Parts: C-alpha cells; structure tokens; sequence
RNA sequence: AGGACCGAACCGACUAAUGUUGAAAAAUUAGCGGAUGACUUGUGGCUGGGGGUGAAAGGCCAAUCAAACCGGGAGAUAGCU
RNA sequence: GCUCGCCGGAAGACCAAGGGUUCCUGUCCAACGUUAAUCGGGGCAGGGUGAGUCGACCCCUAAGGCGAGGCCGAAAGGCGUAGUCGAUGGGAAACAGGUUAAUAUUCCUGUACUUGGUGUUACUGCGAAGGGGGGACGGAGAAGGCUAUGUUGGCCGGGCGACGGUUGUCCCGGUUUAAGCGUGUAGGCUGGUUUUCCAGGCAAAUCCGGAAAAUCAAGGCUGAGGCGUGAUGACGAGGCACUACGGUGCUGAAGCAACAAAUGCCCUGCUUCCAGGAAAAGCCUCUAAGCAUCAGGUAACAUCAAAUCGUACCCCAAACCGACACAGGUGGUCAGGUAGAGAAUACCAAGGCGCUUGAGAGAACUCGGGUGAAGGAACUAGGCAAAAUGGUGCCGUAACUUCGGGAGAAGGCACGCUGAUAUGUAGGUGAGGUCCCUCGCGGAUGGAGCUGAAAUCAGUCGAAGAUACCAGCUGGCUGCAACUGUUUAUUAAAAACACAGCACUGUGCAAACACGAAAGUGGACGUAUACGGUGUGACGCCUGCCCGGUGCCGGAAGGUUAAU
RNA sequence: AAUUCCUUGUCGGGUAAGUUCCGACCUGCACGAAUGGCGUAAUGAUGGCCAGGCUGUCUCCACCCGAGACUCAGUGAAAUUGAACUCGCUGUGAAGAUGCAGUGUACCCGCGGCAAGACGGAAAGACCCCGUGAACCUUUACUAUAGCUUGACACUGAACA
RNA sequence: CUUUAAUGUUUGAUGUUCUAACGUUGACCCGUAAUCCGGGUUGCGGACAGUGUCUGGUGGGUAGUUUGACUGGGGCGGUC
RNA sequence: AUGGUC
RNA sequence: GCGUCCGUAGCUCAGUUGGUUAGAGCACCACCUUGACAUGGUGGGGGUCGGUGGUUCGAGUCCACUCGGACGCACCA
C-alpha cells in the first residue's frame, strides 16, 4: 500500500526543524518545555 | 457560426463561434505580463468563491481603458482574442510608432483610421468626452469619474445611450436597464463594441467548463444538514423556503445598502 | 476531428474461489473498466477542530470521525454493576 | 566442477529519493538466520569513498515564507511596500582505453575545451539602479533527412567432426575506435543596403519604433548525419615463457560493402486547431551622468588559479515505507535475436537465480487443474461458476434514428509446405558509364548489385492448416439514467452526485457576497453578452387552474409603539 | 408501474405448466407537469425475461497429475482453562443434567476422522425497556446572542426659506 | 372662558445654495529605485455617509437545556 | 335585454 | 385508538353564535299564460335536529358518554 510514513528530509527540517521552532513564539515555549526536563533529542534536527 | 457535425457524442450540441478576422500567430511582446490563476483563495488561504479552479494559462494583455492621447490620429493594425474577457482587442499603432491595445467597436477592420482626444470627429471607434457627444448615440467605456478608466459598458456587445444632458450631468441607460448620473466630463468612446454573437455559444459538453475554470456545483438538497440548510429527508424532500448557504433568503430578497451612491441612481432597474 | 472505438504501460477495483490466531490489521491467481482526457504522476508551497476540504457517501484529515491527536481543570460527576 | 531448470520489458545493466558500513580482506559459530550449518547482510579486527569539466553552494527567479519603515488589532500580534530567501525549472567546460581483493568521466596513458584576472606590444570610447533586442516557452498531427541498431555478404584465423554424410553455395568466432577540431549539405527562417526628419520608450540615445527617398537581387542565420583530421596511436583471433591453477610480460591478421530502421535527432522547424500557452538573470546593444586620456574596453603570448562540500554499497528489495531477511508499495534512464501490427505473447543470448527445512508412503478430505460415454440448465434466488466464441482478406448486413450511428449486426467463403508465372515480378534502394558546371557534402541520363511483398495456376501430407501462445458469445421486448465521468480508501460504484441546457432572482463597481473584531485579500487587474445563489437536468412535444395560509416585493394617510 | 393495500386484480401471447416479463383495459386505497409529465437513436462491470450456441451446474459423479493433510529427522507457536478418577436413559430441580434419585450396559491407555452436545470458546448486547446520563440534527419548544436594519446623542458646520 | 389670528420672541421638523469638519479602492509632484504608507496642490462628494453608546424589530447563522410517572414489557388510549 | 321545444 | 367539525323535510341544507319567537333552495301536481311541454306563481303535509340524563317553567340551543364519517398521528427493526 501507500502507508503512513514517507520520508522526506526538506520537509522535515522545515516541519518538525529548530528553525521550524524558532519564529513561532509558541514554539520558543516547546523549546522551553523540552530543555526544562532535559531531553537529548531537542530537535529532529542532525 | 456553425453547430458541429455530430460525430459522437460530445460534438452533438457545439455550436462554436470561430472568426477569421483574428491574428493567428503570437501577441503582442512589450504588452504581457502575469496573470496567474489564483484559485479562488485569498491570503488566508480558504475558499471564498467557490467553483474555480482549473483551466488553461491565460497571459493577460494590457489594454489601455484610458485613451489619454489627445489629438494624435492612430491607425489599427489587426485584431487578437484576448482570454480574458469575452471581447475582442484591436492593436493600435499610433502615428509615432506607439503601440496599444483597446477594445474592438463593432464596425472595425484593418485600416481604420480612430482618433481620441477632445476634438475628434463623431465617427464609431472615437472617443471623445459627454459635454461634445450628441444625444442618443450608443457608447461604451463610459468612466464614473474623470480620467479614471473605462469601467461603464465594457463587455462583448453592450453599449449605453445618452438620453439627457442638463446643467453639468449627463443622464445614461445601463444595459442592466437602469437609469444613472454621469459626471458631464468623463471620457467615453463612440459606437458598440464588436463580437456581438458570444451568446449564441453552447459550450457543448462538461469539459468546457473545465477548460475553462469554473468547477462542480453540488446543489443544496444533495447534501447532509450541517453543510447546507436543504438537507436531509429519507429519499427527497425541500420543505423549507429556499436560501443561500449562509441562512439568507435568494428568491428576491434585496441586498443593497451602499447608502453613498443613491445621489445617482435615478431608478431602479425593474 | 474526437470529453471517439479494440488494446499493453499506467490508473481504477465489478463478480466468484482461496483466506479469514493468513504471505497482507484489505492482498494473491483466472476474468473486468478507462486508457490524448473532466485523465494519470514525481516534486515543492497553501487551508485548519464547530474550523479546513468535499463531481456530496457524514466521506476523508498520520492503520483513529455525527466533531481528530497531546497536555492541563480532573482524583470531572455517577442514585448504576 | 558439470548435467537440469526459471526470468529475460525482469527477478538484466544504472542513478536521483531514503537508509548510514550493510562494501571488500582475514578470523569465530555461543545468540542472530524460521532447519543443519564451517556460509552470511551475523561477532571481532583491518583496509575502502581521490573532480577546473560530473552532482550541492554559487548569478537569477515561479508558487509561496519572512518582511526596515507603514497600517490595523488588549497584549500576544495580523497583513503588507522597499528588499531578502525559495528547485521541481533558466546560467562556463572532457571523451575513450588500462589497472584495485573493494574507487574511477575523479588516478595513469595521447588528445582536449571554457571561465578569471594580472603583465606585455597595437588602436581608441568606457560606464550602472534605468531604455531596447534576446532568454521566451501550449495541445494534436503527418510526412521528409538520419543515427544508435540489426542482418546477410567482403575478409582473417581456426575446425574435417563420438554414427549416416560433410573440401564446401560447408561449421564457429572476429570485424571495434570516442570527445575535440577546420568545411557549410538535407532541410527551416528573413529581402538586404544608403540617407533626411519625428510629439513615443519616466531624462539622452548614434541601436530597437515610426514616416520618407535612392537602390542593390540574394546577403545573413540555423543545423541532424556521413565526410577530412583526431588515430603509423589504443583495442582485437590468439601463438603463448613462466605457471602455484594466482595470473603475469612481449607479441598480434582482418579491421570493408550493401540492406533495413526507431518512441532518439534536424524539431525551440512546418501545417492546423480553440481551451490562445511565465519570470528575472547569465548573453548582446544603447546612451546622458563623469573620469579627459592615469583608469576603461578588444586581439596573440605568458603566469597561476578553478577553493570547500558529496562520491563505497542496496536503490522494484534481504539494506528505504510497511514490528517479519514480509507472495504488499515507491519516480526517472538503456532496449538484442526468430516469428509478430507491437514495449502483447511463446522460446532465447547478454546477464542473473533455484526463492534458508527435508526424506519418504501414494487414505478419507480440501486448495489449484486436465479429460469424460447418454442427455444438455431438469441445477438454483438466479447460466453463479465452468464450457464455448475469438485474427487477417472478400462477399454480405434488419427493424429503429438525433443521419453520424445500429455494425465487428447476423451469417459464410478461402489460409500449411513445394514448383512455375518471375532460375526473386510490381515495388524500395542504389554503385559504375557519360554530359554540362552558377562547384560542392555536385545536378541529371543511367541501371550493376542488394532487398522484397501480394496474387493466380498446377502438385502434395495429416483426423485436423488463424493448428501452440495471445484472440469479441450472439440475438429478441422492456424499467432507470441522455452520454464520457465520480464518490462510500477498508462489506453498497448503483437508479445516488456531477455535467452541457433551461429558468427565477441579487448585484452599476469601493458590486453583491465569503474568510477576517480590524487594515487587507478572494470576487477580477472582471463591468450585466459579467458574477454569486437556488432548482430541474441533453434533444423532441410540452410547462394548465388556486395569492386563502407561509415566505418575499411595493405602498405609508390611519390605530398600537421603544429609547428620549 | 420502482408508486396498487384487498391481489397471484381482469383478459390475451409466451410455457405441458409461468405469484416474475411483455401488450391492453381504469374500480388510480394514495401518478401528474422544472422536489417536473410522457416519449426516444446511441451508451451502461446497471434492474427484470425468453431463445440458439456450450458444457460436470445438475440426474450421477468416475478417473488422472500436482501443493497440503498421514510416517520418520531438526526448529516449535496460539485461543482457552475453579478443580477433576469427565458413560446412556426415565424422573426431580433457578423450570433444557458427565454428577442429583432410580436403573442398565462398560478391561486401562494412543494415533486417523466426522462436529451432535459440554446452554463450546472471541464481544460487560446493537434490538426494547431503565438512567430526572451526553453527543450531534430539526422547528412557529424555551432563553440569549453574531449579523441585519430603525430612530436619539456625539464627530456636527453657518446662513436659509 | 367657549375660542379665533395679526407686532415680537421663546425650539424641534420639513426641502434647498454654499464649505472649512470628515470621505476619496479620482488624477499630478515628493520621500522613492516604491501602485503599501505619509506630505501637501486640485477635482468631486458633504453636515449626508461611516463609526461608539443605549433602545425597538428581525435573527435555529450560531449556543445551552427541557420533552413526567403509573403500565400483567414500552408507544398509543385512560387515569394523576 | 323578452322570443328554447312540437 | 388526546380531541375536533360535527349528526336535521323526497335530495344538501341553515338554526348552537353563551337562550327562550321556527328559516330555505330545489321541488308532487290541481289551477293564471302559450295552438300545445316546461322556463314563472298560490298551495297543503314533510325537523322531540340519533339516543340518556342534568343546570333550568322557558334549551333543536348550556353541557359528560354511546353508532357514523372525514381532520393530526408517533413509538416500534
Ligand atoms: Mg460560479
Ligand atoms: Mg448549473
Ligand atoms: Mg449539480
Ligand atoms: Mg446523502
Ligand atoms: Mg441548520
Ligand atoms: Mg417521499
Ligand atoms: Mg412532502
Ligand atoms: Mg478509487
Ligand atoms: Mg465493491
Ligand atoms: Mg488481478
Ligand atoms: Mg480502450
Ligand atoms: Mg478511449
Ligand atoms: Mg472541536
Ligand atoms: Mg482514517
Ligand atoms: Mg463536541
Ligand atoms: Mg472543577
Ligand atoms: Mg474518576
Ligand atoms: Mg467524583
Ligand atoms: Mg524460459
Ligand atoms: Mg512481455
Ligand atoms: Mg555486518
Ligand atoms: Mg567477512
Ligand atoms: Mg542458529
Ligand atoms: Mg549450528
Ligand atoms: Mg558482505
Ligand atoms: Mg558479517
Ligand atoms: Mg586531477
Ligand atoms: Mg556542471
Ligand atoms: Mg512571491
Ligand atoms: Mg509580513
Ligand atoms: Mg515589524
Ligand atoms: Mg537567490
Ligand atoms: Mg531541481
Ligand atoms: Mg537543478
Ligand atoms: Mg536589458
Ligand atoms: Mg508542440
Ligand atoms: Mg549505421
Ligand atoms: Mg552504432
Ligand atoms: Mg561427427
Ligand atoms: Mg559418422
Ligand atoms: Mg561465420
Ligand atoms: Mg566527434
Ligand atoms: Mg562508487
Ligand atoms: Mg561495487
Ligand atoms: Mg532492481
Ligand atoms: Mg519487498
Ligand atoms: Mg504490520
Ligand atoms: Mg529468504
Ligand atoms: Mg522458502
Ligand atoms: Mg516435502
Ligand atoms: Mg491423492
Ligand atoms: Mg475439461
Ligand atoms: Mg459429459
Ligand atoms: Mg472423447
Ligand atoms: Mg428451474
Ligand atoms: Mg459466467
Ligand atoms: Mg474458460
Ligand atoms: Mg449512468
Ligand atoms: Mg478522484
Ligand atoms: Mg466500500
Ligand atoms: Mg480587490
Ligand atoms: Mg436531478
Ligand atoms: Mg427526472
Ligand atoms: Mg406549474
Ligand atoms: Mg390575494
Ligand atoms: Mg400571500
Ligand atoms: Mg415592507
Ligand atoms: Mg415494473
Ligand atoms: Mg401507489
Ligand atoms: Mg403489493
Ligand atoms: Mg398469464
Ligand atoms: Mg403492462
Ligand atoms: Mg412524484
Ligand atoms: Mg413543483
Ligand atoms: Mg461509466
Ligand atoms: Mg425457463
Ligand atoms: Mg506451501
Ligand atoms: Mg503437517
Ligand atoms: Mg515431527
Ligand atoms: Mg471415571
Ligand atoms: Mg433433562
Ligand atoms: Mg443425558
Ligand atoms: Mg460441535
Ligand atoms: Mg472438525
Ligand atoms: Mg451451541
Ligand atoms: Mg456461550
Ligand atoms: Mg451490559
Ligand atoms: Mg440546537
Ligand atoms: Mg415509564
Ligand atoms: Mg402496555
Ligand atoms: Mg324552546
Ligand atoms: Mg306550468
Ligand atoms: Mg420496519
């Protein structure tokens, strides 16, 4: 079938990117939601 | 004018409109630009006329509404199918070697010799303002405001007739049938505008309006209650007065309150 | 010339037999429809939960739909087991 | 190692996606592998990714994102001008041979080609933020000219056959050579050239634009492929000295001709259709600003550049998406034979695999299939399933009709091989031979040679000649819907929705109307022959009565009447 | 008739026979003119019916070749399950018995099958009821709202008549 | 006081000419390489229109809730 | 405006 | 099978309009007209307003139920 998960690497980092969080200032608190409990995975960014 | 020899079916019902009078080759170079299909979405995105969507590339082609040059004489040249509105369009080469476009009068040719301005002879494809047009002679491009563009009567084969010119207004009759105050010096141009027969045009088939941008139209009893008003019923039923998608009413219910214009309308189209 | 015909790619999915802790949480084998057009397809961008999109079946929106997914009020309230 | 089988438009040969040592070389079999297991895509360790030319950045953009100021929202913020980014498209350059256990257009071999400055000698007009030309652009269609490509000849070398025959019109291989560089053919486009003047291109223009006169009759562009050079080089039958069964070094004949032919190329060209087919830059031209001969541009030589980044490997699967080493899915590039209309189909070569459990016996029963005496739908809700028809050519073909259709209506007739017509014809191609010559890649007369249908007539084998594979069951009355389409991904594809057409009605433009508290945007850079809403649904014949309820439209003298 | 209940209405073709089909009648329970009437060439993976061709669909099933199922070798699951030394009957009885009461047959234990029972096993039933339980939907149910428009006041000015 | 109508005024309505408040999704010049915006020059409209406050009407566009129990099972009848 | 039937 | 309009001369009628008192069209013909039939007229009977009650002297009439026809049915698989 088609599933559910195609990869694309430019959408990704413009979806789910730190510079996808950054100009959205209610994405600076996920930013600040995911630093605050110290995860090592911030972003899905490589 | 032809109906189209039934083939198959398709081609049963086409009556096309074709022309030799046109160019067959390519535009005009200096005059386009971009007009790219917007898909009926503004800049939020969301669909706030519905039913287009598709179609063909349309290059616009600048048309000049204004004709500012005054007293210079201006040769036609050939005549173009403009995609986007259902006239035709005359190229214009002046005496000094600018070209234009401008909409095409009923009586005209390859070999016309117009001219605009203030002080132009009373012949079709003139223009010239309503303080020094006589009365009753049937113009388009008529401007609501002097200097503005040609915005009255501007379609494939509408006109209006200056019927009264008193004090410093002139007096007209829309092709919609309504009476209407003018300003006694815009800019108006003499004479019909030229492809008379864009009525006589059944397109033929479904495909016709998808080449040329109009999409499905589901009717509202088709649908379940929260997308229309006319729903519902285990089989057909359309017990209630007919309205809008929005709740209005649309079997006659009026819908005009620009409360700034009524110095000028004169009376109601009826 | 064709919203033409017979027909492979390609797209779709009408009937029957397999199989329904199967090779697959919707497929396989023999047959079927369209197949220069209102088509099919790779890339990118746009729309947003009472709102989006709909050639209209309450369909579909991350294997979830007559109001999605996650966190919070919330240890919601329960004459009922 | 050698018998057998399977795909060969795939399961063969590659890349962009995505994964991230899965790649090669030693070593290990405990878990992993659906079995055994010395083997591995498994465990450990070591090696392996070489660019001026090929891909990313880079100069310029399309949708669209952000957006100094600016406008508008309670703050968050919402749009949006100047600008700034965004590939999926425009922009300079390299082809072949050889080597690694595992990389090559990247290293080596002869040969290239473009883009930058700098520095010389010669002549003088250069300029960017604006101007102009150009980049610059659909769908369908037929021909013509070719090529990759294949076949039979020409030649070179080898073979005389496990049993009948095989010194020959006999058997097998081999016949490959690129980029670049002068030439301007098939074929396509445009008439050139000299001069006076102009309100126009945001100011100037000596190029584009437009009036005007003199002439000159072909000037310029475009461009597939062979043709000359590249190239006495490389490759190549091999004979073959070592020789571990690893391979190594010298050597090395032919290297021509015809015929056929693409979906590739001339082709960004031609004809024609209505639904009328992008941008800015690179590339050229043009000027007033100004530098007044220092800069600045244009020719041969010489110099160095040309940095960084990514290149292994899988990439229709065992490495990506699907929890499985999953009968699932995923976009582009190349296209051999004998039949064949053909990328269908049947067997094949180049190439790859036998799909990670087996060895047996020959029960009921079940899945997938081949055959069947008599009858031939009595089966059942129902001809469901199965069987059957099935191609090319010719004669022929009903009611009904919107003149097209119905129609491949229905039914029939010939078909294998051999010989002759013709020792291979009609046709296609085309070499010599000769003539002028406006000259070159010539133009004609010319017919060698190659290739090769289709038909008629005799003759012959079988039970059967479209023999296998592919390859329509037909006809008779109705109900619904004009039709082509589309949806309930994942139990309903239908009579449901759509549609061309008709009709009401709203809207004169800062339109109605929708998404928005508001700026603004769609409507449209559209203007009533246009747009939105409702309802019916081609076309033919038609569309009648009822304004009392209930909507809606028009009236404003009268009674009831808010805030104030 | 896709609408017709009394109904298989009534007649005629089609069949030996025809509750469906085609053609007429009208006593239409309750068609009907743009939520459209009637009609129609072509078309439909469409609804209904008869005919020729064709045969395992069938009367009536027989044989054959292959992948399983049976045996031996290696790997090796899952649903369920209070416990178990787990027979038939007539009767009792949460009222439809492997056990209770009476009676009669039966040495203990495996593989190959058939599927009647163990109210077999996945789903705290969807059907109706109960819930002063909720979601969406409709309207001349109630109560308020966005939007629409009505006048007063401000932004609001002078003369005028 | 029945109840008029002439000098002056006390205050809201009905209409018209003008413009300085506001309007301009009308042209021209500047910031400017700029159609957004802002500055003035003008033309047209103008005491309207447009907007804030209260009030009348309309308002399933949109929202929250209600709709009883008894009953030889419920709805329908009765009954309270 | 009155004037059907035999 | 809430409840309604309701229930009458040889045919449909009106009359409950919060109560008392009897109103028609059509039409059976004897007679007035026309040569002759009606189109016109006098006329006589024809309603305890289905039935049983009560408020009531005065009710066809103000009403609770019974037979008959139309006017609304939802719930239920
Ligand atoms: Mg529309
Ligand atoms: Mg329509
Ligand atoms: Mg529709
Ligand atoms: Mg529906
Ligand atoms: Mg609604
Ligand atoms: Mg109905
Ligand atoms: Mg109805
Ligand atoms: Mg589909
Ligand atoms: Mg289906
Ligand atoms: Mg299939
Ligand atoms: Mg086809
Ligand atoms: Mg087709
Ligand atoms: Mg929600
Ligand atoms: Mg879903
Ligand atoms: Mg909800
Ligand atoms: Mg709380
Ligand atoms: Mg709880
Ligand atoms: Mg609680
Ligand atoms: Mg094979
Ligand atoms: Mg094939
Ligand atoms: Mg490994
Ligand atoms: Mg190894
Ligand atoms: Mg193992
Ligand atoms: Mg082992
Ligand atoms: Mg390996
Ligand atoms: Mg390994
Ligand atoms: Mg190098
Ligand atoms: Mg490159
Ligand atoms: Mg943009
Ligand atoms: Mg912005
Ligand atoms: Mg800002
Ligand atoms: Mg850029
Ligand atoms: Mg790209
Ligand atoms: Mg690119
Ligand atoms: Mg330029
Ligand atoms: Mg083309
Ligand atoms: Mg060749
Ligand atoms: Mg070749
Ligand atoms: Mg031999
Ligand atoms: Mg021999
Ligand atoms: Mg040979
Ligand atoms: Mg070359
Ligand atoms: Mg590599
Ligand atoms: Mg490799
Ligand atoms: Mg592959
Ligand atoms: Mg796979
Ligand atoms: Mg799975
Ligand atoms: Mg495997
Ligand atoms: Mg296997
Ligand atoms: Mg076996
Ligand atoms: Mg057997
Ligand atoms: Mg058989
Ligand atoms: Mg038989
Ligand atoms: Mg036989
Ligand atoms: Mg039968
Ligand atoms: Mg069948
Ligand atoms: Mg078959
Ligand atoms: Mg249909
Ligand atoms: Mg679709
Ligand atoms: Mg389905
Ligand atoms: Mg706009
Ligand atoms: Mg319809
Ligand atoms: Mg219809
Ligand atoms: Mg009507
Ligand atoms: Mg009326
Ligand atoms: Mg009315
Ligand atoms: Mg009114
Ligand atoms: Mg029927
Ligand atoms: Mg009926
Ligand atoms: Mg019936
Ligand atoms: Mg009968
Ligand atoms: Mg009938
Ligand atoms: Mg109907
Ligand atoms: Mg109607
Ligand atoms: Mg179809
Ligand atoms: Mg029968
Ligand atoms: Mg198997
Ligand atoms: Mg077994
Ligand atoms: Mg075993
Ligand atoms: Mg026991
Ligand atoms: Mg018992
Ligand atoms: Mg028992
Ligand atoms: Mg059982
Ligand atoms: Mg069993
Ligand atoms: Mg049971
Ligand atoms: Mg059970
Ligand atoms: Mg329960
Ligand atoms: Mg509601
Ligand atoms: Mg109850
Ligand atoms: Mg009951
Ligand atoms: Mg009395
Ligand atoms: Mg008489
Ligand atoms: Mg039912």
């Amino acid at each position: 079938m088609k599933r559910t998960f195609q990869p694309s690497v430019l959408k990704r980092n413009r979806s789910h990117g730190f510079r996808a969080r950054m100009a959205t200032k209610n994405g600076r608190q996920v930013l600040a939601r995911r630093r605050a409990k110290g995860r090592a995975r911030l972003t899905v960014s490589k | 004018v032809v109906k189209c020899k039934p083939t198959s079916p398709g081609r049963r019902h086409v009556v096309k409109v074709v022309n030799p009078e046109l160019h067959k080759g390519k535009p005009f170079a200096p005059l386009l630009e971009k007009n790219s299909k917007s898909g009926g979405r503004n800049n939020n995105g969301r669909i706030t006329t519905r039913h287009i969507g598709g179609g063909h590339k349309q290059a616009y082609r600048i048309v000049d509404f204004k004709r500012n040059k005054d007293g210079i004489p201006a040769v036609v040249e050939r005549l173009e199918y403009d995609p986007n509105r259902s006239a035709n369009i005359a190229l214009v080469l002046y005496k000094d070697g600018e070209r234009r476009y401008i909409l095409a009068p009923k009586g005209l040719k390859a070999g016309d010799q117009i001219q605009s301005g203030v002080d132009a002879a009373i012949k079709p494809g003139n223009t010239l303002p309503m303080r020094n047009i006589p009365v009753g002679s049937t113009v388009h491009n008529v401007e609501m405001k002097p200097g503005k563009g040609g915005q009255l009567a501007r379609s494939a084969g509408t006109y209006v007739q200056i019927v009264a010119r008193d004090g410093a207004y002139v007096t007209l009759r829309l092709r919609s049938g309504e009476m209407r105050k003018v300003e006694a010096d815009c800019r108006a141009t003499l004479g019909e505008v030229g492809n008379a027969e864009h009525m006589l045009r059944v397109l033929g088939k479904a495909g016709a309006a998808r080449w040329r941008g109009v999409r499905p139209t589901v009717r509202g009893t088709a649908m379940n209650p929260v997308d229309h008003p006319h729903g519902g019923g285990e089989g057909r039923n359309f017990g209630k007065h007919p309205v809008t998608p929005w709740g209005v009413q649309t079997k006659g219910k009026k819908t005009r309150s620009n409360k700034r214009t009524d110095k000028f309308i004169v009376r109601r189209r009826s």
